[PDB]
C-alpha cells in the first residue's frame, strides 16, 4: 500500500529506526489532506451511479463501435454494457478508496497491478477506460484540495493505462 | 540427487537445473532469460506483474552497466522484495527467505539467525541484505554472473547435513512460491539444533489397506508429548489416523496437553 | 523429466536389463506416430491464447462468485495470476504431449500446486473446471480435419486428454 | 557510464551516494577459489562499479582472489 | 501493513462497497485526533532509550534469575539480545500507534515470537513483565501535562495501552 | 541526508514511479514544519555561543572530575576545555542543520554515524554529551512547533548516545 | 541526494558555520513558493504519459531517420527503450523540481549518460531534441492558469526550464 | 563447535564458577594423551583412502543388492556419492578425535543424517555396517605397534570407537 | 569459538579436507601452551577473591566519583559495589576460561560480544573495567608462559573496551 503512514512506517522499519521528525511531518501532511480527501470520497460516493452511467455513455459516444459490433469484448448487448458499467464502477470505487487512504495504494493493489494482461487477454481497449476517467474528472464537481487529489488519482489511472 | 530419490522427493527439476551465466556479448534474449531467472528465483517464484518490474535495474543489466550480482542485489533491495518478504513477515521467516532466495539453501544454525538479526538491528534492511550477496558463499557459488539457484538438495562443501532435510522445509515444490505473512517452519528445529523427517513429494504417503476409514485417507500427526494414563516412551510421537478418528485424536492429544507440531495427509 | 523413450530406459536400467524386442517395437510404433503428435502440439500452441481466454470466460460465467469483489479472481493482480495459471497448465500439457510422458507435469506443473492453492485460498475445484474447459477446447482444435493430412489421431487425443485430466485431478 | 541509481542503494547519505570504478587484473585460479562453482572467464582488465559502502568488501574479495587493483576512478 | 484508513479500505474492497457515511465520519474523527497521536508517538520515541533501560533494570531487579549465571539474560550477547527485544517491542508499539492499526506490530514483531521464545528457552512471562514496565513508563510519558497543549488524550492512551497489552499477551 | 523530500524521492525512484499524492502530502507536511524549523534554527544560532558555554559549564558542574584530573580525554587544561566547547558547538550546529533540513539526516551524516567508536577510541563518555544536550533542551526557550522539533532532534542525539 | 535545504546545509557544514540570516530568509522564501512547486510537480506527473508520447511522436515526425530500418529507434525493443528513456528523464526532472535541487537528476540519470549513449550508438542530439520537446510540453502544462489559484509561477517555471536544460545539455 | 576444553568451559560458565582443581587436573590428564591423539588422527588420515575403499568393498561383497542394478549404490553417480559419504563420515570422526569432543561430528555431520538417508532411501543399516567396517580398520591402524613409540592408547582407541559408534547409531 | 583445535577443524572443514600436518602442528602448539594455561587459570582461581576486591578498590580509587555520586550506574551504595565486584569477577572468571580453552573464545562468546550495548544503555564507563583489568595484570603474580598468555587475554579485553 502506497499511503503516507504505511510508507513512513515501512521506511522506518526497513531502516530499523524509531519514527523521527521526518515521519511526523509525513503524518502532518496526511492530516492536512485527509478531510478534503474524505469529503471527496463522499462526494464521489453520493454521485457514483450517475457518474458511472455518464462515463459509460461518454465511452459509448466517443467509441460508437463498442455498442454495435458483436463480440465478447464489446458492449453491444446488455451483458457487455453491464460489464462496462461494472468496470467503470470499479475504477470510481477504488478511486474513492485512494482518496480515503491518501495515496495510490488502493489503485496499485486492486486495479493497476496486472491490468495490462487483463486488457490484452480480453481485448479491452485501455482508451475506453481513459475516456471514462476523463469524464469522471470533468464531471465530479469538486473544488480545491479534494479536486486536486481526486484528479491526481484519476490521472494516475490514466497514465497507467497509457 | 539421482532419479530414484528425486521422483520420491519431488526435486527432479532442481537436480536437472543448469546454472545460468551471463557471458560477455550476450544477446537480447540471453539478458531476457537472465532477468526472468533472477525474478523467478530471487522473488521466490511469484507471478511478477509488469508494473512490479525493475525497469531501470534491468536496463542497467542490459547495457552491461551492472553485473548479475548487482541486478540480484537491486531486486533484493527493491520495494517489491520488501513488500512480499519483509514488511509483513517475522524476522526469522524473513531471513530464511533471504537464505533461500539469495544463497539457495536453508539456514544451518541458530547462530545464523542471531546473525542477520543483530545485523538488521544495527544496520537496517540494506546492510542485512548485502550480507548475503557480499558473502563468501555467494561469491564462491555464483560470482558476478551466475543467477543464484537452489543448492540445498546437493552436497555442498562446508555444509551441515541437516540443511538437506531443512531444504524440504523451505522448498515446497516446483509449483510453489513464498507468497502467503507466514511463520517459519524451522524455528524450533533451528533453536534446538534438531532435524525433522522429510515429508516431501510422495514420501509423506503411507499404506492404508482396510485400516483407513470411510474415505480412505490417513493423516500423520507429529506431536511433542510428555507425561501428563499409559507410559510415554518418546518425546516425539507420530500418529497415523483415519479422517473419521481425526477429531478424536486431536481432542485426546489436546486434553493431555501435547503440542501438535505438524499434521499432513498420508 | 522423461520422454516416451527415457521412461522405458529408466525402467530397464532399474531392472538392469536391455530393452526387449516388444519394447523396441512399441517405441518404433510411437516413432511412426510422431508426426501427428507434433501436429497436436503445434495446434494447441497456435491457439493457446484463444483456449485460455475462452476457457477463462466460460469459467467466470459459470462461477461468477470468482470475479465478484472478494472473490479469488477479483482485482487485476489476482485475475492476471489466474490467467497465468491457465496458460501455464496449458503449456505444460503441451510439454507432456511433446515428450509423450507425463513426468513433466508431476515434476514441475503439479509439484506442490495443490499445497500452493490451499495456502493462498485459490479454489482448486474451479481451477479443475477451467482445466476441463481448456481440455475440451484443445481436443476440438487437435481433432480439426481442415488444413491437415487426414488420419487417425485418436491415440494422441486420448493421451492429451489424459494429461489434461491429470492436471485437473492435481488441483480438484 | 551509468549504474549509480541502482548501485548506491537507499542509505540516502551523501557518503554512500558515491560509486567508484575498480580496474582489476590477474584473476586466476588460486587456492582461494578452488571450490568455485563458476569459472573465471577473463583475467585481463575488468571494471567493477562499487559503491562506497561496499568498497571495503569488494577489494578484500579482489585481494582474496589474487586480483590486482591497478586503478580506481571516481564515477 | 495497514494503517487506520487502509484497513477500512481493504474491508470495503472485499465487499465491493463504498465507504459508508458512518465509516467516513469515523475516519474523520480519527483524523481530528491525529495531533495527539503524533504527540504520543514523539514522546515515546524521545524517551525510548530511557524507557527500555529503566524497564529492563526493574525487570532484572524483580527477576534476579534472569541475570544470574546460566539465566537467559546472562552473558553480554544474551543481555544485548534482551535489550534489543525490549527496544523492538517498543518500536513496533510506536509504529502501531502511528498507523492507528496493530498490523505492523502483529506481522513484524508478535507473529511467531512466542514459539521462538519457547523454542529458545527465553522466558516469555518475563518478557511480558518487561513490556508492562515499558507500558506504564510510556503511559506516564504520554500523559505528562506540562509543555504541551492541554487536552484529553484518554483514547490515544487506551489505544497505546492496548498495543502494549497485545505485545505482552503475545510474548507469554 | 534523511529529509522528507529526499526520502520521498528515493522511495519513488526505487519503484521507478513518478511522485504521486503521497509524496505531495509529504512535501505539504515539510512545508507546514519548515517555517517553524527555520525560526528554531535562527533562534538557536542567535545565542549559540551562550547555549554552548552554558552546556559546557553544565557538563563541568555535573561532572567535576572532568575539569580536575589530568588526561587527554579530560578538560582539566585549556586544551581540553577548547576541545569540549568545540564538541558542544558541533552538536548544536548539527542540530540547527537538522532543524533547517527537516530531519535527523545531518545528525546521522555528520555526528551519529561513528560517534560510538570515537567515544570508545578517545575514552569520552556519552553521559557528558547527554548532559550538554539536556542543558540545550532546558535553556533554548523555544515554544510550540519550533520547540517540539528541536527537542526531537536533541532527544534523538541523547538516545543515540545512551 | 540533496534537496534545497540539505544543499545549503552541506555547504555550511563544510565551512563549519551556522546558516546565516540571509540563507534562512532565502529558505523561507523557498517555503513560501512550496505550494507552486507542488502544483508544478503534480501537473507534470498528471500529464507525464501525454508529454512523453507527444514529444516522441514529434521527435519522430522530424528526424525520420530514427524510425527507418537500421535507425536507432527501429525494432520494437529499441523504440520501447527510447520511450522508456524519455519517461525516465522526465521523471528525474520531476524529482529535481520536487527537491528543489538538481543532485538527483545529475547523479542518478545525467552523469555518464553521454558516454553510455555514445558507447551504444544512441544519438545524443536527437534525445536532446526530445528533451526539448518534453520541456516545451511540460512548461505549457505547468503555465496553465485554468483550474488553479492565480499567481506568479515564473520562478518555479524557470527552475523547471533549468532542469530540462541540464538534461538536454548533458545528453547531447 | 566444542573441543575437550571448551565443553568444560561452557558448562562452568553456565554454572558461573571457575573450573575446580579436579577439572583442571582432568584437562592436564587430557593434554597428557595429546600426543597419542595426534598420532591416531594422523594414522587414520594417512590410510583414509584404504579405509574407505576396503570398507566399501567389504560392504558391497556382503550386501550385493546395493551394487546390483536398481540398488542404492548402483550407477556411478550413486556409487561416487556413497564413497563420498563414507569419506565424509571418516573425516568427521577424525575431526571429533582431534577436538576430543563429539560436537563437530553430531552438529555438522550426524544431525539430520538419519532423516536425510530416510528421505533419500539410502539404507541406514547398510551405512551403519560400512561405518562399522571403517571402525574395525581404523582401530587396527591406530593400534599398529610398528614405527611408533611404545605406550597405552586404550583410552583414545575407546574414544575413537565411541565416535564411530555415534556415527553408526546416527545413520540407522 | 576461537581455540586452536576448533579453529583447525573449522578451517579444514571449510576446505572439506582431512586434517593435515598443519592442523597437527596447531594441536602441538596447543599442547605446548596448555599446561601453562592450566596453572595460570588455577593461580587466578585461588587468588580470584583478592584480585576482584583489589581491582574494584583500584577502580574506586582512580575514579573516586563512582563512590559518592548517586545513580544506578555508580557504586555509591552497597548495591552498586556488589554489581561492580560481580562484573570484575565475571571478567576474571572468563579470563580463566580463556586460559583453559587456549584462545579468546570464552571472552568473545560470553563477555566481548554485546558489551558495547550494555555499557551504553546502562551508562557504564569502559574505562572502569580497563582499570580493573590493568590491576589484574599488575597483581596476578604469574611468570613465563602463564603470564604472557593471561596478559594477552587481559589486553584483548582492554583493547575491546578501548
Ligand atoms: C503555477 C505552479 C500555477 C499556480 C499555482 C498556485 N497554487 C496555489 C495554491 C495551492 N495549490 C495547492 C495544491 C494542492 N492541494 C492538494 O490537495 C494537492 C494534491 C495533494 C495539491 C497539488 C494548495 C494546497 C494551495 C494553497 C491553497 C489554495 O488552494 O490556494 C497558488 C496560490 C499561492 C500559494 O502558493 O499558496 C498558486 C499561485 N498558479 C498559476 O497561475 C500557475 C498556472
Ligand atoms: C491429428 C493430430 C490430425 C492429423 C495429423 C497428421 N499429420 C500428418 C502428417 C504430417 N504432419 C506434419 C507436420 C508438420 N510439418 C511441418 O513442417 C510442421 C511445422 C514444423 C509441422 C507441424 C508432417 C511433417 C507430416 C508428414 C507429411 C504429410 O503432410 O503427410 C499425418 C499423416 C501421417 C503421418 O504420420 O505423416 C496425420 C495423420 N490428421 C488428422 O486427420 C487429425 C485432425
Ligand atoms: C596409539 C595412538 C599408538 C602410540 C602413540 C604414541 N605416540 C607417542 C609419541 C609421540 N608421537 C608424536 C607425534 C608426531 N610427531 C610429529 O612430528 C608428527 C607429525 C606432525 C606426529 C604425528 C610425538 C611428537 C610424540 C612425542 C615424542 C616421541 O616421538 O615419542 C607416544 C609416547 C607417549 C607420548 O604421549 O608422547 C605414544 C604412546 N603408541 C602406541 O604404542 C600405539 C600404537
Ligand atoms: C467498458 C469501459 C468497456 C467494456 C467492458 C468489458 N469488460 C469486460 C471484462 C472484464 N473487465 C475486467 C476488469 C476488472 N476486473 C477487476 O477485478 C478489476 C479491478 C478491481 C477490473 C478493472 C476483467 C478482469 C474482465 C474479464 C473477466 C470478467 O468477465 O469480469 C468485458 C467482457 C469481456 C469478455 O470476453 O467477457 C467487457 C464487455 N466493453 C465495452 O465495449 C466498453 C467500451
Ligand atoms: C485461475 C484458473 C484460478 C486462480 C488462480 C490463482 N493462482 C494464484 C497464484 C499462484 N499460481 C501459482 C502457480 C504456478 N506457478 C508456477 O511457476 C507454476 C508452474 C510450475 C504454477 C502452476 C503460484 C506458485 C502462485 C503463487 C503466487 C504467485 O504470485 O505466483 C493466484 C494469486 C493469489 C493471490 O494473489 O493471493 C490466483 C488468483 N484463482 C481463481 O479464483 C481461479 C479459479
Ligand atoms: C530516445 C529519445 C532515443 C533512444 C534511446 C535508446 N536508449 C537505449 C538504451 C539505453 N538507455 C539507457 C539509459 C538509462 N537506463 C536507465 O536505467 C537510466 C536511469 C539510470 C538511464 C538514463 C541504458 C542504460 C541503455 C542500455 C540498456 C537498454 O538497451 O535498455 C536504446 C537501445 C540501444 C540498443 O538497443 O542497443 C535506445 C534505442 N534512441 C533514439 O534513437 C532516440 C534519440
Ligand atoms: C529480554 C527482555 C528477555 C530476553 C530476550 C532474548 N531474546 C532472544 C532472541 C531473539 N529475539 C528475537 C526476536 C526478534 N528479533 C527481531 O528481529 C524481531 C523484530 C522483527 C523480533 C521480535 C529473535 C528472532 C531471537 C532469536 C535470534 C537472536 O538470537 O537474536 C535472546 C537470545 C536467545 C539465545 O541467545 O539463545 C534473548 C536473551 N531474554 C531474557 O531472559 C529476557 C526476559
Ligand atoms: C566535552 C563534552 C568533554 C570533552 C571533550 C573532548 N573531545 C575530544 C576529542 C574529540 N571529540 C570528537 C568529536 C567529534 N568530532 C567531530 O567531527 C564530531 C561530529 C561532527 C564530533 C562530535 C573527536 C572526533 C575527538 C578526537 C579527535 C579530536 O581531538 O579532534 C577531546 C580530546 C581527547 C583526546 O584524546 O585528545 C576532549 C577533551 N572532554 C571532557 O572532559 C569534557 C567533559
Ligand atoms: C496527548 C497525549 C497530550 C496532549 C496533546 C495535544 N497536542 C495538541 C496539538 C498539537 N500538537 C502538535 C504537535 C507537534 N508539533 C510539532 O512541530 C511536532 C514535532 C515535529 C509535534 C509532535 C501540533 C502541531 C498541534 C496543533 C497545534 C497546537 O499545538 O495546538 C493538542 C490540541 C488538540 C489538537 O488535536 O490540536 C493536544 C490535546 N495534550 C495533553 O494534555 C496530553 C498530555
Ligand atoms: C554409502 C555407504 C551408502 C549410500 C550413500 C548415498 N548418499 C547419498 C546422498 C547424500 N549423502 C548426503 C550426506 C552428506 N552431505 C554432506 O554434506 C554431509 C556432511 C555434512 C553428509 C553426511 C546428502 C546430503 C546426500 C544428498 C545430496 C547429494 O547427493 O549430494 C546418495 C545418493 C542418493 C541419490 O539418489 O542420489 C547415496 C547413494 N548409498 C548406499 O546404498 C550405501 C549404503
Ligand atoms: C564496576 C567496575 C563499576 C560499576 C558497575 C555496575 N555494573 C552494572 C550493571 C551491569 N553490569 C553488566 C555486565 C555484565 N553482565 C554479564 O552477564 C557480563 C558478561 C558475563 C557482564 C560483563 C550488566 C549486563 C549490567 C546490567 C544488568 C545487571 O544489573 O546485572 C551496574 C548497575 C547498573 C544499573 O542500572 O543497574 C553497576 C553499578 N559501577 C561503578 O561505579 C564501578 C566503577
Amino acid at each position: 500500500m502506497k499511503t503516507p503512514l504505511t510508507e513512513a512506517v515501512s521506511t522506518a522499519d526497513s531502516q530499523g529506526r524509531f519514527l523521527s521528525s521526518t515521519e511526523l511531518q509525513i503524518a502532518f501532511g496526511r492530516l492536512r489532506q485527509a478531510n478534503a480527501g474524505l469529503q471527496a470520497a463522499k462526494a464521489l460516493t453520493d454521485n457514483a451511479q450517475s457518474l458511472v452511467n455518464g462515463a459509460a455513455q461518454a465511452v459509448y459516444n466517443k467509441f460508437p463501435y463498442t455498442t454495435q459490433t458483436q463480440g465478447n469484448n464489446f458492449a453491444a448487448d446488455q451483458r457487455g454494457k453491464d460489464k462496462c458499467a461494472r468496470d467503470i464502477g470499479y475504477y470510481l470505487r477504488i478511486v474513492t478508496y485512494c482518496l480515503v487512504a491518501g495515496g495510490t495504494g488502493p489503485l496499485d493493489e486492486y486495479l493497476i497491478a496486472g491490468i495490462d494482461e487483463i486488457n490484452r487477454t480480453f481485448d479491452l481497449s485501455p482508451s475506453w477506460y481513459v475516456e471514462a476517467l476523463k469524464y469522471i474528472k470533468a464531471n465530479h464537481g469538486l473544488s480545491g484540495d479534494a479536486r486536486d487529489e481526486a484528479n491526481s488519482y484519476l490521472d494516475y489511472a490514466i497514465n497507467a493505462l497509457s | 540427487t539421482s532419479l530414484v530419490s528425486a521422483q520420491r522427493l519431488g526435486i527432479v527439476a532442481v537436480d536437472e537445473a543448469i546454472p545460468l551465466e551471463l557471458r560477455s556479448r550476450s544477446t537480447e534474449e540471453e539478458v531476457d532469460a537472465v532477468i526472468l531467472a533472477v525474478y523467478r528465483q530471487v522473488l521466490g517464484n511469484d507471478h511478477l506483474m509488469s508494473q512490479e518490474r525493475l525497469t531501470s535495474a534491468e536496463s542497467l543489466l542490459r547495457g552491461r552497466e551492472i553485473s548479475v550480482r548487482d541486478f540480484v542485489r537491486a531486486v533484493a533491495l527493491s520495494e517489491v522484495y520488501r513488500q512480499k518478504f519483509f514488511h509483513s513477515n517475522p524476522q526469522n521467516r524473513f531471513i530464511e527467505l533471504n537464505y533461500k532466495h539469495l544463497l539457495g539453501r536453508a539456514p544451518y544454525d541458530q547462530s545464523e539467525i542471531a546473525f542477520h538479526t543483530d545485523l538488521y538491528h544495527q544496520g537496517g534492511y540494506e546492510a542485512e541484505i548485502n550480507s548475503y550477496i557480499d558473502s563468501v558463499e555467494y561469491t564462491e557459488n555464483f560470482g558476478d554472473w551466475v543467477v543464484p539457484y537452489f543448492r540445498g538438495f546437493a552436497t555442498q562443501r562446508n555444509q551441515k547435513t541437516v540443511g538437506f532435510s531443512r531444504s524440504f522445509q523451505v522448498y515446497r515444490g516446483y509449483a510453489t512460491s513464498d507468497r502467503s505473512g507466514s511463520r517459519s517452519r524451522l524455528t524450533r528445529e533451528l533453536a534446538r539444533n534438531t532435524a525433522s523427517p522429510v515429508y516431501a513429494g510422495s514420501t509423506a504417503e503411507s499404506l492404508r489397506g482396510t485400516s483407513a476409514g470411510s474415505r480412505n485417507q490417513m493423516y500423520r500427526l507429529q506431536v511433542i508429548q510428555g507425561a501428563a494414563g499409559t507410559r510415554v516412551r518418546r518425546g516425539k510421537a507420530e500418529y497415523l489416523v483415519s479422517y473419521d478418528n481425526l477429531s478424536a485424536k486431536l481432542q485426546q492429544i489436546n486434553r493431555q496437553g501435547d503440542t501438535v507440531t505438524m499434521i499432513s495427509l498420508a | 523429466m522423461f520422454d516416451v523413450f527415457t521412461r522405458v530406459v529408466s525402467q530397464a536400467d532399474a531392472r538392469g536389463e536391455y530393452l526387449s524386442g516388444s519394447q523396441l517395437d512399441a517405441l518404433s510404433a510411437t516413432v511412426a506416430e510422431g508426426n501427428k503428435r507434433i501436429d497436436s502440439v503445434n495446434r494447441i500452441t497456435g491457439n493457446a491464447s484463444a483456449i485460455v481466454s475462452n476457457a477463462a470466460r466460460a469459467l467466470f460465467a459459470e462461477q461468477p462468485q470468482l470475479i465478484q469483489p472478494g472473490g479469488n479472481a477479483y482485482t487485476s493482480r489476482r485475475m492476471a495470476a489466474c490467467l497465468r495459471d491457465m496458460e501455464i497448465i496449458l503449456r505444460y500439457v503441451t510439454y507432456a504431449t511433446f515428450t509423450g510422458d507425463a513426468s513433466v507435469l508431476e515434476d514441475r506443473c503439479l509439484n506442490g500446486l495443490r499445497e500452493t492453492y490451499v495456502a493462498l485460498g485459490v479454489p482448486g475445484a474451479s481451477v479443475a473446471a477451467g482445466v476441463q474447459k481448456m481440455k475440451e477446447a484443445a481436443l476440438d482444435i487437435v481433432n480439426d480435419p481442415n488444413g491437415i493430412t487426414r488420419g487417425d489421431c485418436s491415440a494422441i487425443v486420448a493421451e492429451i486428454a489424459g494429461y489434461f485430466d491429470r492436471a485437473a485431478a492435481a488441483v480438484a | 557510464m551509468l549504474g549509480q541509481s541502482s548501485l548506491v542503494g537507499y542509505s540516502n547519505t551523501q557518503a554512500a551516494n558515491r560509486v567508484f570504478v575498480y580496474e582489476v587484473s590477474g584473476l586466476r585460479q588460486t587456492d582461494a577459489n578452488e571450490n568455485s562453482a563458476h569459472d573465471i572467464r577473463r583475467s585481463g582488465s575488468v571494471f567493477i562499479k562499487v559503491p562506497y559502502a561496499r568498497m571495503n568488501d569488494e577489494m578484500r574479495r579482489i585481494s582474496r582472489l589474487g586480483g590486482t587493483i591497478v586503478n580506481i576512478r571516481p564515477y
